[PDB]
């Protein structure tokens, strides 16, 4: 499994951006798929998870009712509608899929980032 | 024998959300469903009979559907009483239950934070060894706790308990306590859990060595 | 009736 | 309104009788039908059996046909339930219920449900808890908070309480359910997370009661 991350770039503060996080050779849509971000001088720190469909979106404080997951199964790809972005947005951002079917975050396969700038 | 089946098992849910429950059976029952909930350390309290009809003193955000083999329980909007345990049941040919269906309090993701704890050496001394393992205040509810004796994962000697949502702020916390004889317990050396949950980027692991 | 009948007074 | 009060709940050894009691008040029992109706972690809910207004007929599950008896005394406003031969499988909190009103032709359940009475079916002996330290260490810790606890083991029946410096202290403790251990004895723990830099120089202690074997523990919880 390989996972890509695309969509990050400089945004003003209060813009508005989409990651998106495609996978390849497995069929993610049994697989919850969560994003993490890194800012410098800091560890991994957990944004959002979208499980499978019906199964709903759990999100972290920092960014609850700004960023939103959602799945595009058929193609084998989540978002990461982000709105409303602040300076402390600022991070490298990463998916992972959560190969526990059960959800208890067994994070196997990581992509190689996408890199979000607000100021 | 009728079989119910109820899903979802449990739907992460806020104040406000309309919620949607469903319920089958394995052959027809016309409308003779019912509908009870139950508040945990509390007695079933009936909701919804004839599959549509609302009880007496139910609020009416409540309402139910279906006839035949396929019904469902609706929650218009949503308030803090509803988070229960919600039972179907039919009463066609004898009575039979749902597995039930549980509205959780979705609130925002918390890691767990990992405590290990030694066996005590009053314990020992009676020839037996209990490791334990807490994950405190963490959300949502799954989570993955392995045992690691000198870096091989144990299996069938461990036991987990888990907390209610707490009053406070909705978190679980989880206790694994593993447990060897003091024969067992001193043919080794380092004893961790492995801790894995959607809100970590990588697990976290707790040890000590034994005498340590 | 069948056991889920009517079990009360009438 | 309605009220159910069972009674008559306790620790019964397989292979023994046990008889509960449902009183009844707030409507005329005698013109009603009742249920008696069990719930255990294994088995969910389980309709356990049902008696006419007037005892004429009776009806059980299959899981207790021949061994379970329901009746009941209209005089006394009372429903009974007279258990047999009971199994391990039989342990459950058992409810009486009412039968609701209803049209001549309608198919009929219940209503109203009383409190429980807890039916514990196991051949182990009455023993109060074994109670051991969580001691904290740099291993139950993480920046200025450490969790520490106690250890409530072996002990039977169900219940036990456990309390904190005899009450003063219980900000941040999580006291789990008990689990049920393959001898038949349950065990569970309790927690509490403290300011890191009190450990050593602030005496926490765990107060352990268990009625059922009037054992009383206060363990103190000092650091490795």
């Amino acid at each position: 499994v390989q996972l890509x991350x695309s969509g990050g770039g400089x945004v003003q503060x209060g813009x508005s951006l989409x990651l998106s996080c495609x996978a390849x050779x497995x069929x993610x849509x049994x697989x919850x798929x969560x994003w993490x971000r890194q800012x410098p001088g800091x560890x991994r720190e957990x944004v959002x998870x979208x499980x499978x469909x019906x199964x709903x979106x759990x999100x972290x404080d920092s960014x609850x009712g700004r960023f939103t997951x959602s799945x595009d199964x058929x193609x084998x790809x989540x978002x990461l509608q982000x709105x409303x972005l602040x300076x402390x947005d600022x991070a490298x951002y990463y998916c992972x899929x959560x190969x526990x079917x059960x959800x208890x975050x067994x994070x196997x396969x990581w992509g190689x980032g996408t890199x979000v700038t607000v100021s | 024998d009728i079989q119910m089946t109820q899903s979802p098992s449990t739907l992460s849910t806020s104040v406000g959300d309309r919620v949607t429950i469903t319920c089958r059976a394995s052959q027809s029952i016309s409308n003779w469903l019912a509908w009870y909930q139950q508040k945990p350390g509390k007695a079933p309290k009936l909701l919804i009979y004839k599959a549509s009809t609302l009880e007496s003193g139910v609020p009416s955000r409540f309402s139910g559907s279906g006839s035949g083999t396929e019904f469902t329980l609706t929650i218009s909007s949503l308030q803090p009483d509803d988070f229960a345990t919600y039972y179907c049941q039919q009463y066609s040919s004898y009575w039979t239950f749902g597995q039930g269906t549980k509205l959780e309090i979705k609130r925002t993701v918390a890691a767990p934070s990992v405590f290990i704890f030694p066996p005590s050496d009053e314990q020992l001394k009676s020839g037996t060894a209990s490791v334990v393992c807490l994950l405190n205040n963490f959300y949502p509810r799954e989570a993955k706790v392995q045992w690691k004796v000198d870096n091989a994962l144990q299996s069938g000697n461990s036991q987990e308990s888990v907390t209610e949502q707490d009053s406070k702020d909705s978190t679980y916390s989880l206790s694994s306590t593993l447990t060897l004889s003091k024969a067992d317990y001193e043919k080794h050396k380092v004893y961790a859990c492995e801790v894995t949950h959607q809100g970590l980027s990588s697990p976290v692991t707790k040890s000590f060595n034994r005498g340590e | 009736a069948n056991p889920n009948a009517n079990p009360n007074a009438n | 309104q309605v009220q159910l009060v069972e009674s008559g709940g306790g620790v019964v050894q397989p292979g023994r009788s046990l008889r509960l009691s449902c009183a009844a008040s707030g409507f005329t029992f005698s013109n009603f039908g009742m249920h008696w109706i069990r719930q255990s972690p294994g088995k969910g809910l389980e309709w356990v059996a049902i008696i006419w207004y007037d005892g004429s007929n009776t009806y059980y599950a299959d899981s207790v046909k021949g061994r379970f008896t329901i009746s009941r005394d209209n005089s006394k406003n009372t429903l009974y339930l007279q258990m047999n031969s009971l199994r391990a499988e039989d342990t459950a909190v058992y409810y009486c219920a009412k039968v609701w009103f209803g049209e001549s032709e309608d198919n009929y359940s219940v209503d109203v449900w009383g409190q429980g009475t807890t039916v514990t079916v196991s051949s182990a002996s009455t023993k109060g808890p074994s109670v051991f330290p969580l001691a904290p260490s740099s291993k139950s810790t993480s920046g200025g908070t450490a969790a520490l606890g106690c250890l409530v083991k072996d002990y039977f029946p169900e219940p036990v309480t456990v309390s904190w410096n005899s009450g003063a202290l219980t900000s941040g403790v999580h006291t789990f359910p008990a689990v049920l251990q393959s001898s038949g004895l349950y065990s569970l723990s309790s927690v509490v997370t403290v300011p890191s830099s009190s450990l050593g120089t602030q005496t926490y202690i765990c107060n352990v009661n268990h009625k059922p074997s009037n054992t009383k523990v206060d363990k103190k919880v000092e650091p490795k």
